């Protein structure tokens, strides 16, 4: 399923992508505007990879709580950015993922300049937490997002793979 | 302690299961 195809995408990718996220469409009925508003949210994700005391104690606590649920290394900023991304949703058109979907286009921010210089808060935070490259690629039922601590430039070879692995 | 064993409960090793948890739960845990 989705996680499998997310791992597939970056375990064959041309360059070194740190993670991959599928933002998934849904519809909630706002009775005020009468609009069946389209929203992007966490569908699935795959992290591949490569602070201070108050920070690391906070993160380690969260990790063992999830471990308690499912079932002590330090938590890198990229692992942590990946995880906190589960909390985020995007109304159609809004934010890096929502712009990509609404306009059916690829948005490629390459280099730390691009990320902070974009004015997208998600890209900015991404730079803060070690990312150098952020890409959103719209598919049929959502958006595939790739991130990397390295700097990667627009390969059609990537957009090729994504088109294949998703309808 | 030279156990091979090996036991994996690191983030990198449980992310698959983590990704499947309802985002609203992750919100509460992250909110502390």
């Amino acid at each position: 399923t989705l996680q499998q195809r997310l791992q597939a995408l970056i375990e064959s990718a041309g360059e070194n992508w740190t993670y991959a996220i599928f933002w998934q469409i849904s519809h909630d009925f706002d009775s005020s505007t009468g609009d069946n508003t389209v929203i992007l949210g966490w569908g699935d994700g795959y992290y591949k990879g490569e602070t201070n005391t108050a920070e690391q104690e906070h993160r380690k606590r969260v990790i063992r709580e999830l471990n308690s649920l499912i079932s002590d290394e330090e938590v890198t900023d990229t692992e942590w950015f990946f995880l906190v991304s589960m909390t985020q949703s995007f109304v159609n058109g809004v934010g890096l993922p929502g712009e990509s979907f609404l306009n059916s286009r690829v948005i490629w921010l390459s280099g730390s300049g691009a990320l902070t210089g974009s004015g997208c808060e998600r890209a900015g935070q991404g730079q803060i937490y070690g990312l150098k490259t952020m890409v959103c690629i719209a598919t049929q039922n959502g958006v595939v997002e790739l991130g990397s601590s390295e700097v990667i430039s627009q390969s059609s070879d990537l957009m090729h793979k994504v088109n294949n692995l998703f309808n | 302690f030279q156990k091979f064993l090996d036991r994996r409960r690191s983030f990198r090793d449980i992310q698959g299961a983590i990704s499947k948890i309802d985002p609203e739960i992750i919100k509460s845990l992250l909110a502390s």
